RNA sequence: GCGGGGAAAGGAAACAUCUUAGUACCCGCAGGAAGGGAAGCCAACAGGGACCCCCUGAGUAGGGGCGACCGAAAGGGGGAUAGCCCAAACCAAAUCCUCGCGGGACAACCGUGGGGAGAUGUGGGGCUUGGGCCCGGGCAACCGCCGGCGGGCGGUAGCCGAA
RNA sequence: CUCGGCUUAGUUUUGCCGGGGGAACGCGCCGGCCACUGGCCGGCAAGGCUAAGCACGUCCCGAGUCCGAUAGCGCACUAGUA
RNA sequence: UCGUUGCGGGUCCGCUUACCCGCCGCAAGGCGGGGACAGCGGCAGGCGGGCUGUUCGGCUGGGGCGGCACA
RNA sequence: GGCUGACUGGGCCCUUGAACGCAAGGGGCCCAGGCGGGAAACCGGGGCCUAGAGAACGCUCGUGCCCCCACCAGUGGGGGCC
């Protein structure tokens, strides 16, 4: 059973000091260094590696040491390496016409802000919600119906 | 450090803006001969990227610049750089001939003699004659390195 | 500093006045050529190389001239609420650079637009140069950057087999050089 | 599915800002999916760690004749998981393509000859665990091209099947 | 940066387009909900690609508290037919 | 008004090469005139039913005029 | 003749609005602070009584050793409660 990295949930000001743990994206380079591995070797063993993460958690180090011993003694089988296994690049047609060049990417807002905050993304996201009547788009004017009803029922 | 708006203030008629003084055909042909001789007996470099690095690094002795560079701004920095580093330079009329003298199969917009094995004597005479042309045109002298 | 760093000086403050003198003559010719013209070499070589240009067979550099200003917004000819009746100041969400790339692509059917950059402005026109590549040319197809546009296929049997071998050899090596340290 | 152009009716118990709606529709351009994607990020001194999609945060913050109405994001739980390249520094033609001939699983490629590209830089190198540059040590080197041969499974007709 | 405009929850603070002005360079530059200053923290824009996991139904397969010839698709039929 | 808008001389004069207008030419380019004006784009003020959207209240011995018996 | 109570902070009630929901406005009775007139009682929160009267948003002024503005501190600016 290949271990999963454990990382701390970022402690917000809103939380007031309450903290919890979560499963991380991958093991940090500091944790891998304590068990004598680099990013490439760890990825060849099937481990998820996160070179962005700076923290080193002893519980992650301990889980890595236990599982590596099992692997190096023939008791555990490493999964497939966490490196690309296919290369699939399609021929592109009409990049300029679909706004995929750098000029198109700029006008779409993708240079200055995240994809989720671009205006075309907002247009498509809300169109889907209204088409499926999902979440808040099942009721138009939901906020005002709630607001007036709260006043009447909490007076 | 040289300010281009005064250096290139008064261009010559019928020449690109980066050409500062007129070189007679005899002087240009001599430079091409020296570059060819230096290629077999000494050390040369060719192409704008290698010529610019040689001038910056202080290893240049003579810089050859072609006058028919189609977008002129490819080589226009070289005369400014040579004046700053006090490296003598001369203009040659054709980049196709400059490339052939450099011993390649394509044109060269610029070339530089690093060391003149057997051409050192002729190189000194060429630099003096270039210096007279610069004085005629009003530019200060650049001594032979 | 590469010669390309020095070539960029003509589009910086130190070289603007000399460059602006040059363009006043050059633009006279460009105003009389066809609106879209293929050129032998890019006008801003250092900028073109940063955007992916190389002088290979099948790489096309085209100069595009177009009228600047806002797009031709039409005054509506039927009923509208007042907010929808204005004309002046209303522009397109497309830049003129994208418009230039698209017009270039129409002149070279089947070619793919890689990138483009600004070259010059005058009172009425704006000039761009567009880099296009022919994805059918063998020189283009194998280029590491152009293959991202022209397509690339690596069989899964190649990568997976290579990765499996590397994993197997690593485990044997780590048995000798790492297992004692882990258990020590 | 992607880019652009782009209403009104109706609603606000009138109506113009507003909404309807970046909708209808129009123009252009792709794929079997598209688009997105590898921190000039988010956070708050505690830490997360590319992206898309689903559940939530939440009709909360916020916008608004602060009216009608509009409306996130971070964070949390999941599906799934993957990371790389071009340019440049440094080297400087060591490079690519095409054709003929010989070899080479009908290939890649090797040898040789001709043609084209290429110093306005082909190619090598390099990609945050920054790199280039100098010195030393070590192979479990690293990276890439071809898809021949053997084997297995599946799809495109069917066959057998109690009393 | 500034002016006009479309847009956005983005509000003295969203993205962009157009007109005019317009940097610096790692001893630098950018962000931390008005601007500036100091501290601290986080990063390196303006070049390119990227499987999987997500949309759809001409088509194929399966299912059904669905309809049963004025119903159910406009069409159970020499129906997009006369 | 900002830009296009450049070059000489002491806000003024001149110039042409920009730009504009016409003639010739298949094109290349030539000739003449104007000329940093004009024209064109942005921004700003004025005129602007040429065109677009709308509002043109209520009570009422029917409506309208009146009145306000509308606070 | 002497004055400014046409006062500061609040509460309760009556009427507008019958029994019976429901603005603004107006009136009455008080408590506290600090005054004016008066020997004192007492009266004064405009005019002897019943008329002269205006929501939300926005702006402006007064007030407070006042509250807030996105990692922290500061300056300018902005917002908030009455
Ligand atoms: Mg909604
Ligand atoms: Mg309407
Ligand atoms: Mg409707
Ligand atoms: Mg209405
Ligand atoms: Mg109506
Ligand atoms: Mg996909
Ligand atoms: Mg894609
Ligand atoms: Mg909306
Ligand atoms: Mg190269
Ligand atoms: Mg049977
Ligand atoms: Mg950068
Ligand atoms: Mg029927
Ligand atoms: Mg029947
Ligand atoms: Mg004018
Ligand atoms: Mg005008
Ligand atoms: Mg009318
Ligand atoms: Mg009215
Ligand atoms: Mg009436
Ligand atoms: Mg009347
Ligand atoms: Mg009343
Ligand atoms: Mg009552
Ligand atoms: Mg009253
Ligand atoms: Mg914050």
């Amino acid at each position: 059973m290949i271990p999963k990295p454990v990382v701390q949930v970022p402690r917000s000001i809103k939380s007031g000091g309450v903290t919890k743990w979560k499963e991380g994206r991958g093991f940090s380079l500091g944790e891998l260094k304590e068990v004598g591995l680099n990013a490439e070797q760890a990825r060849l063993l099937g481990l998820p590696v996160d070179t962005r993460r700076d923290s080193v958690w002893p519980q992650n180090v301990e889980a890595l040491r236990k599982w590596l011993i099992e692997v190096l003694e023939g008791k555990a089988t490493p999964p497939e390496p966490t490196l690309p296994k296919v290369v699939k690049v399609k021929r592109k047609r009409g990049r300029a016409f679909r706004g995929l060049t750098s000029a198109g990417r700029r006008s779409r807002g993708l240079i200055s802000t995240r994809f989720r905050e671009t205006h075309n993304y907002k247009f498509k996201k809300k169109a889907k919600e209204r088409r499926l009547k999902k979440r808040h788009e099942a009721t138009k004017g939901l906020g005002n119906v709630l607001r007036i009803s709260r006043i009447i029922n909490e007076s | 450090t040289i300010d281009p708006k005064t250096f290139y203030a008064n261009p010559l008629p019928g020449k690109p803006f980066y050409v500062r003084f007129e070189v007679p055909s005899d002087v240009a042909e001599k430079a091409l001969e020296i570059l060819s001789i230096a290629r077999q007996t000494g050390k040369i470099k060719k192409g704008t990227n290698e010529t610019t690095k040689a001038v910056e690094r202080g290893l240049a002795k003579l810089v050859l610049i072609a006058e028919d560079v189609d977008p002129p701004e490819v080589v226009a920095h070289l005369p400014l750089l040579c004046e700053e580093k006090k490296v003598p330079y001369v203009y040659v009329p054709s980049k196709e001939k400059l490339g052939k003298a450099a011993g390649i199969n394509v044109a060269a917009a610029a070339a530089v003699v690093i060391e003149a094995g057997q051409a050192a004597g002729e190189l000194e005479a060429l630099v003096n004659k270039i210096n007279e042309i610069r004085a005629k045109h009003g530019l200060n002298a650049i001594p032979v390195r | 500093p590469s010669a390309y760093q020095y070539m960029a000086m003509w589009y910086r403050k130190v070289g603007r006045e000399v460059h602006e003198r040059l363009m006043r003559s050059v633009l006279i010719k460009w105003r009389k050529e066809p609106a879209i013209v293929r050129v032998e070499r890019p006008f801003r070589l250092e900028r073109a190389r940063k955007l992916g240009y190389k002088p290979k067979q099948g790489v096309v550099v085209a100069r595009v001239r177009l009228i600047r200003g806002p797009f031709n917004r039409r005054r509506p000819d039927s009923g509208r609420r007042p907010k929808r009746m204005g004309v002046y100041g209303i522009t397109a969400w497309k830049s003129w650079r994208q418009v230039a790339e698209e017009r270039a692509a129409r002149k070279f059917p089947g070619l793919e637009v890689l990138n483009s950059y600004w070259v010059a402005d005058d009172g009425i026109y704006r000039y761009f140069e567009v880099i296009l590549i022919d994805c059918n040319q063998p020189t283009i197809q194998r280029d590491p950057l152009y293959s991202g546009i022209c397509g690339r296929e690596v069989p899964r049997r190649r990568l997976a087999r290579r990765l499996r071998e590397r994993q197997r050899k690593l485990i044997e090596h780590l048995k000798k050089t790492l297992l004692p340290k882990l258990k020590g």
